[PDB]
């Protein structure tokens, strides 16, 4: 081929979104240099047909045929299944490729003040939002709070991310690298004073590492261990967060110096923390054993080490002064058992007692034993910071603090936000697991059944247990696996340090005895030091029986005693969703917020919320800003924890700048909604809501539950059950087989219903919900309107579905339908897109947008470069279905297009995904790329 | 595989008007620069390993990382077993072991003279060291993917061909009429003579009738000052270290043929 | 086979009134006996990998010799298959050297003799290969000699006697039945004792909490029923209760020695 993919781009977005904007000549720069190594390893004809893919979707987008997918499905059905692999591999890189340009954009886009309109409004979006200076600067100038009062609320906050698994590709740090070689590239390529041999070679260094990337084809390396999943996991701690949070704080010291306080940010503040979900999480997943969980927290200590070993001899490095304390010298020569740079022979001990502490624990990972003595290494937080504090006490004391409030400084805040194991391991298990265990004893015991007992039966005798000071668990108590699965864990949560774990989570959390049952589970297995137990509260049933639920675990004695005024709740948005559709879980779970903190606040405990998946908040990659605003008052108070999706992981820290900003908006939404909370709803809101709620689960309900043939029509058209089938997402997709959607799992229901582009999990009841108030009275659509503009939940939680309705598609649905839906279900599909389309025309009225997304441009603009690459493989998976499906259809098989070599063996290579493939050579593998690329383009919707 | 640019060194090698320059300062120089060289290979060769992870290789490449996973825990990076489909890494990372070994073995014979870790664990000239780069080079071109080793692998070689296994060539430097006492000391030992004595034409007869001679010539038991043995003792130091480590022999105050042809004399009688 | 003679020691087991005799001393008496048993015995297999210089063995010998070459001449099957033992008898041997030093030894104990039949295996196999050479005479010579001491002194040499008084078990079962409200077991009759230590054996559930108040006398009592719990079984002999009277005080002991986790 000869031209460019440029035109192609140009046709999709409605001109400039700023005048800095080069987003569409960077995607053009990158994927034309794609597609010429393309050609010059595996020919012209190859490369062409990859550019006619691309060129046939883009121009679906410019206006929705089908007719010309259809077309293309033709075209890619029939090629062999080497060049289906290549196609579809090749496509996932230049999807890979735009979003490393987008980066780029947002990181080094010029802000410009003019588009802020005043108001809540702004911090919704990054172009916008205001950072941790001018959120400082309103609270003192707007709100007016003191200074002092702004510095002890940051000396007393606590943002916690945590992070959890992608649902399709690990990232390792060797990709990572390539990825910020190729930004590099770009940014320098781009630069106002560039001489021409500086950019020839800056573009062979472009095309090189493009080729490294496509020849790795880590997207083909066949899914890892949970061991290998978490360690690939903290490739970003590595890669961005570690350099980045020193120099975030290093901003709060700037920002507060120009709100007239002089002085730095204590180092001992906890103002960030990041947590763990792999290795921990076991909830319907039995491939994490308690065996893994150690292996993990082993692991995490390993890794942190060798951080600490390469950053403490930099520091040596830069610390060669003779001048010191009498304390310092001291020290200094007592480890002398060269003599003139004492802080260089401090460090050198630090750094051998690192060695130490990471050899050991490599050791305690591949034998179970380490003749290594805990002496020998640094077994507390507290050991490790007595020689670093001391080296900057030294410092201060003869005149040079400033050298201190060096890299000596950042050393402190790393050592304070990371400790010893980087993260901390979040447990979860549900709560049915606990039920079987003490069930097991009581009836071991001939005491009886305590399944059987009701809910309060069960809070007497447990709390008659807890009170009492006599064991209980036999030691010769008959256990099955899952039994042994869950006390093998808490044996392993006895063994190993402390400050290793976060809190126990309890899944599918109804009653206060769910949570009582684990705390003696703890003291029965032997955890001398518990863990803070914490409820998940998914079901609208259990949300609405939370507030009593937490407050009659208050009420007791015993219970307030092991909490020391301290409560963690966790709930979900996914998961109260899948109950009973998104907008009466959204409402039901403001007002269970609301409800849970005045009890909390009556019996003086501190309560903390862990937003699970889903959450609006949960879009770290700006819109989290105004979300963490519009919650209820007094909710956060300077402690939260967030669900940080793998889907965004990329998004918010893949890229240095995008670190900071995305560290940045956490901090300062989260301090100013304690000192500035958003408007107390009106009653008339209020009601609506309410109203609004019935209808909603009604209509979810009668779709998702009460239709008998739904489920028939979910498993056609979606992809479902070859997710489960095949070699990707590690878990189980559903609790037991064949009880319909209600034993299905949050994770497979949006995803499957994500790929075919439909997102039905999202949005569906709101149509319904929203048509009946208009036809109430006619004064509703007024007020429904005054809700969006001055309400912020009510702004963020439309502000995600018009969001996920920008990624929606009902052409391409309907396409999955036409291929894949038995023809006495095809009626149905195009009632529920009759839903989708009727849902959305409402959204925008209620929103005043004329356009999906009116009034977030830049947004707008990142998303439709995504769908070229996103509906090419579309279309490839719906007509790969078809064929896996149906096994005598065919169409006209095509000669190979290709080129390269007979090196290789051409079989074992279709099937590098899943070796153990029982479909047939190459369709596993290609549906897996669709999938993985669906994925990739399309990141968080429900 | 050009060298279009090099480095040399003067430092422990000059020792004109300057006795603080020992024999054993020379021997010390040497071994430093070799470990310095290791530590700045291992650390090249370590992110190399970090780009390098195509599984696609030539047949030779193949064979060769298969023999290697027939035998990793004391670095920081690449701590783990390595795995037989990154064959590339394979490689470099046996070259990472090799450059350990090459430095320790340097840092045992600065230490104590001696060093139990052998040779053949180690890089002993650069053709052994460039084998296995050239073989990852010419198999990632084999694989049509030449554009990536003319990337980092390109400069690493380069990096061999300009400063080797010792970073820099050191020059020897001494003045002539050190030399000339030397043989002095030898004629009169012998009873030939008082090669001082001699005019430069009776000194180029006797050298050249030495040099085309194939008799030995410096006895062990000969009569040595301080001066005399420390330039006998230097050239016993080059006798004993390999031949890349060296540039040239520079004469100070050179002035006649004869203080070329006294030097390349005892050059040989001190086995070297 | 027959352990027609066997020796057994009181020292660093018998506590009876005798404070200095703690916990860590019989854990420390054991890993010593086992160092010294290691070291007779690699004298004794060293002594008799001189002896035993034939070359005709069984095939199940010939076949495990030329296993173990895959790892000194070959030709002594005898002594290759002897060799392997007195190595895994310096292994374990350091092992112990580490346990007791450190409390802990990276040297595994598969790399070890962990049971006295898996030390038997490799010597009962010459036995027979000999015999089966017609060479029985030279197996009843010092090889039987060998056997002979493995059947009486076993890995420990001897074996440890435990003893310790009547009341500084009663003491700890007070304080357990005082500490959940179920009154003084010091103060029941033998038979009130009897009916409740028996209910406790026969049930089902457990009896010592972890936050029990002790004094240093019932730490020391606990203490050693848990280094008990953490050692070999063949390390000892019988637990001894002196000032015995009734019963009682005997099924205390078996109730506390249960409830210690042994």
């Amino acid at each position: 081929k000869h031209h460019s993919i440029d035109a192609q781009l140009r046709q999709l977005v409605p001109g400039k979104v700023s005048e800095d904007d080069k987003l569409i000549e960077y995607d053009a720069l990158l994927v034309d240099r794609f597609l010429n190594i393309l050609q010059d390893l595996h020919g012209p004809s190859l490369r062409e047909f990859v550019q006619e893919c691309y060129e046939v979707s883009a121009d679906y987008e410019g206006k929705g045929d089908t007719t010309k997918l259809g077309e293309l499905g033709a075209k890619l059905t029939g090629l062999a299944p080497a060049d289906a692999i290549l196609v579809a591999s090749s496509i996932l890189h230049m999807l890979n490729l735009a979003n490393l340009a987008e980066e780029v954009q947002i990181a080094h886009r010029r802000r410009n003040s003019k588009l802020k309109k005043g108001g809540f409004a702004d911090e919704g979006s990054a172009t916008t939002e205001s950072d941790i200076e001018e959120t400082l600067k309103r609270l003192v100038s707007e709100v007016g709070k003191s200074p002092e009062e702004v510095f002890e609320a940051l000396k007393n906050q606590t943002v916690d991310l945590v992070f959890t698994a992608h649902p399709t590709q690990s990232a390792r740090r060797s990709l990572l690298q390539k990825n910020a070689r190729i930004r590099n590239c770009l940014t320098q390529l781009n630069a106002k004073d560039i001489t021409d041999d500086d950019k020839q070679e800056l573009d062979e260094a472009l095309q090189r590492e493009i080729q490294a990337a496509f020849r790795t084809d880590e997207i083909r390396r066949a899914q890892p261990t949970p061991q290998d999943e978490m360690r690939y996991g903290m490739s970003y701690i590595h890669e961005t967060v570690w350099k980045g949070v020193p120099k975030f704080l290093r901003r709060v010291d700037t920002a507060l110096k120009n709100i007239g306080i002089n002085e730095r940010l204590p180092y001992n503040v906890s103002l960030i923390r990041f947590s763990s979900w792999m290795g921990g999480d076991r909830d319907g997943n039995p491939r994490v054993t308690p065996e893994v969980t150690r292996d993990v927290c082993l692991l995490a200590r390993m890794m942190a080490a060798n951080l600490y070993i390469d950053q403490i001899e930099e520091l040596m490095f830069e610390l060669s002064m003779w001048r010191c304390n009498d304390e310092l010298r001291v020290r200094a020569e007592e480890l002398h058992s060269p003599p003139n740079e004492p802080y260089r022979v401090i460090l050198g001990h630090v750094r051998d007692k690192l060695y130490n502490t990471r050899e050991r624990a490599r050791h305690l990972l591949a034998s179970g034993v380490s003749e290594i003595s805990a002496e020998s290494s640094f077994t507390s937080i507290e050991e490790f910071l007595e020689p670093l504090e001391l080296c900057y006490k030294s410092l201060c004391d003869c005149g040079d603090k400033a050298i201190a409030d060096g890299s000596l400084l950042d050393l402190l805040r790393q050592v304070f936000t990371f400790g010893l194991s980087l993260v901390k391991l979040d447990i979860r298990q549900e709560s049915e697991r606990h039920t079987d265990v003490i069930d097991a004893i009581t009836t071991h015991l001939g005491i009886g059944s305590y399944r059987e007992w009701s809910e309060d039966k069960r809070q007497e005798w447990l709390l008659s247990e807890l009170r009492g000071k006599r064991p209980l668990l036999p030691p010769d108590l008959p256990q099955t696996e899952e039994i042994a699965d869950v006390i093998g864990a808490f044996h392993v949560l006895a063994e190993l340090p402390p400050d290793s774990f976060g809190p126990y989570i309890i899944s599918m959390a109804t009653a206060p005895s769910d949570v009582l049952a684990v705390e003696l589970l703890q003291r029965e297995c032997g955890v001398r030091q518990p863990l803070p137990v914490v409820p998940l509260f998914e079901r609208l049933a259990d949300l609405q029986s939370a507030p009593a639920s937490v407050e009659r675990l208050f009420s007791v004695d015993w219970y307030m005693d092991r909490i020391k005024g301290k409560q963690q709740v966790m709930v979900g948005y996914s998961d109260s969703g899948k109950d009973a559709g998104r907008l009466s879980a959204a409402w039901q779970l403001y007002r269970a917020q609301e409800e849970m903190a005045q009890v909390a606040k009556r019996y003086g405990v501190k309560l903390t919320l862990f937003h699970g998946r889903g959450g609006t908040v949960g879009r770290g990659g700006g819109p989290t800003h105004l979300a963490i605003l519009s919650q209820p008052p007094d909710t956060i108070n300077g402690s939260i924890r967030v669900t940080v999706q793998g889907e965004v992981i990329e998004f918010c820290f893949g890229e240095e700048h995008l670190c900071f900003q995305t560290l940045q908006r956490f901090t300062a939404a989260t301090l100013e909604h304690g000192m500035h909370p958003p408007v107390s709803p009106k009653p008339e809101w209020r009601k609506l809501m309410d109203e609004m709620a019935v209808v909603a689960t009604e209509e979810y309900r009668s779709v998702v539950v009460k239709e008998a043939r739904f489920v028939e029509y979910f498993r056609s058209a979606t992809p479902e059950t070859e997710y489960g089938r095949m070699n990707i997402g590690s878990r189980p997709a559903k609790r037991r087989p064949g009880g319909g959607i209600t034993t299905l799992r949050a994770i497979p229901w949006i995803f499957s219903w994500t790929q075919t582009r439909f997102h039905l999990p999202v949005w569906l009841g709101v149509g319904a919900a929203f048509k009946f108030a208009i036809d109430k009275d006619v004064r509703n659509f007024q007020v429904l309107k005054e809700m969006y503009n001055e309400w912020p939940f009510f702004r963020v939680t439309l502000d995600l579905l018009e969001m996920v309705f920008a990624k929606g598609d009902p052409g391409i649905a309907g396409l999955y339908d036409e291929l894949l839906v038995a023809e006495e279900l095809k009626p149905f599909g195009k009632q529920l897109r009759d839903k989708y389309v009727e849902t959305q025309q409402l959204l925008l009225q209620i929103a005043g947008h004329k356009d999906i997304l009116e009034g977030d441009p830049f947004l707008k603009q990142g998303l439709v470069l995504r769908n070229p690459y996103i509906t090419t493989l579309n279309v490839f998976q719906a007509y790969t279905l078809k064929r896996i499906r149906d096994p005598n259809f065919k169409v006209t098989p095509q000669p190979p297009l290709s080129k390269e070599f007979a090196d290789e063996n051409k079989p074992a290579g279709l099937v590098k995904l899943n070796p153990a493939s029982e479909y047939p050579p190459g369709l596993e593998d290609t549906l897996i790329l669709t999938m993985k690329g669906i994925a990739a383009g399309m990141q968080n919707t429900g | 595989n050009v060298s279009l640019i090099r480095f040399s060194s003067w430092m422990g090698g000059d020792r004109d008007g300057n006795p603080r320059v020992t024999p054993e300062v020379t021997r010390d120089v040497c071994l430093l620069a070799r470990m310095m060289a290791a530590n700045l290979y291992i650390d090249q060769i370590e992110e190399l390993m970090f780009e390098l992870s195509m599984w696609r290789c030539n047949d030779e490449l193949r064979v060769r990382a298969e023999e290697l996973h027939s035998s990793t825990k004391y670095y920081i990076e690449f701590w783990k077993q390595i795995p037989p489909n990154e064959p590339y890494r394979v490689i470099l990372g046996h070259v990472r072991d090799k450059l350990y070994n090459t430095r320790e073995r340097a840092r045992h014979l600065l230490a104590s003279g001696v060093s139990e870790i052998s040779a053949e664990s180690s890089f002993t000239s650069i053709e052994e060291f460039l084998e296995p780069l050239e073989l990852c080079y010419k198999s990632l071109c084999d694989c049509g993917d030449k554009a990536i080793a003319d990337g980092s692998l390109l400069d690493l070689l380069r990096q061999v061909f300009t400063f080797g296994l010792s970073l820099v060539k050191l020059d020897i430097r001494q003045e002539s009429e050190r030399h000339t006492d030397v043989i002095d000391a030898i004629t009169t030992h012998l009873g030939i003579g008082s090669y001082r004595e001699w005019s430069e034409d009776k000194r180029q007869e006797w050298l050249l009738s030495e040099l085309r001679g194939k008799r030995p010539l410096l006895p062990p038991d000969l009569p040595q000052t301080e001066e005399i043995a420390d330039v006998i003792g230097a050239f016993h130091v080059l006798a004993e270290l390999p031949p890349d480590s060296f540039g040239p022999y520079i004469i100070s105050m050179a002035t006649a043929p004869s203080d070329v042809l006294a030097v390349e004399l005892l050059q040989r009688e001190c086995g070297v």
